[PDB]
């Protein structure tokens, strides 16, 4: 999820957008 | 742009700054 | 608990507070 | 809606709460 | 609400949010 | 304290009250 | 150092960084 | 006080420090 | 992404989070 | 500068990448 | 004042609150 | 640098200036 995926691990600010609605 | 830990309120904070208006969900149980 | 007046990442910053673990999703107008 | 309540008025954390997953 | 690790700057800006007009202590060191 | 009850541990933010004025 | 114009939760982060292990108190006007 | 001298007008750290334990 | 209105603290914040470890210079007018 | 055009106005992720080092 | 660990954005955010208006650069490689 | 003085190590407010423009 967005914790593994940025936190747990790294991610870009293009992948955090995979979170907006 | 970068790729970086991004964690608790840091993490929303980061989800408002990119999706600002379109919102988001923070959903850490996945 | 008192009322608050939040705008722009404060909110996300106490919707983060408040819904720990849960998440919370953030759906402003427009 | 909320996201213009709590910055235009106030807001209570019991509102808030209601926007957790 | 939940129960999470709230530590420094993050714990007093919980403090804010919770107390807010009341005020509040910080007091790290009891 | 405060920091061993909210941070070293967890705390709800109602225990967080009780550093409230 | 500079002086600041520190609103809402801003001020209390200032307190933060300034007071550091001593903690601080917060009290706002009524 | 100083939570309304510093959002109203301008505070300094020097100000902010009388307010540490 | 989303067009941002940042002020204080909070366009600093972004260019963390947009700069990441390359770091950034903030430069306010005068 | 950007300082003011963020806060005064709007601006973009891309014109803030611009003050990276 | 104090000395702290000052990490991240909470870094920025203090440099922010130490500079103001002079800006200041933040240039983790050094 | 700032990472070393600051985060990895302590540092003071003062030394926090140095890094001011
Ligand atoms: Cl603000
Ligand atoms: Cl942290
Ligand atoms: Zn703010
Ligand atoms: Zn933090």
């Amino acid at each position: 999820g967005i914790v593994e995926q940025c936190c747990t691990s790294i991610c870009s600010l293009y992948q955090l957008e995979n979170y907006c609605n | 742009f970068v790729n970086q830990h991004l964690c608790g309120s840091h993490l929303v904070e980061a989800l408002y700054l990119v999706c600002g208006e379109r919102g988001f969900f923070y959903t850490p149980k996945t």
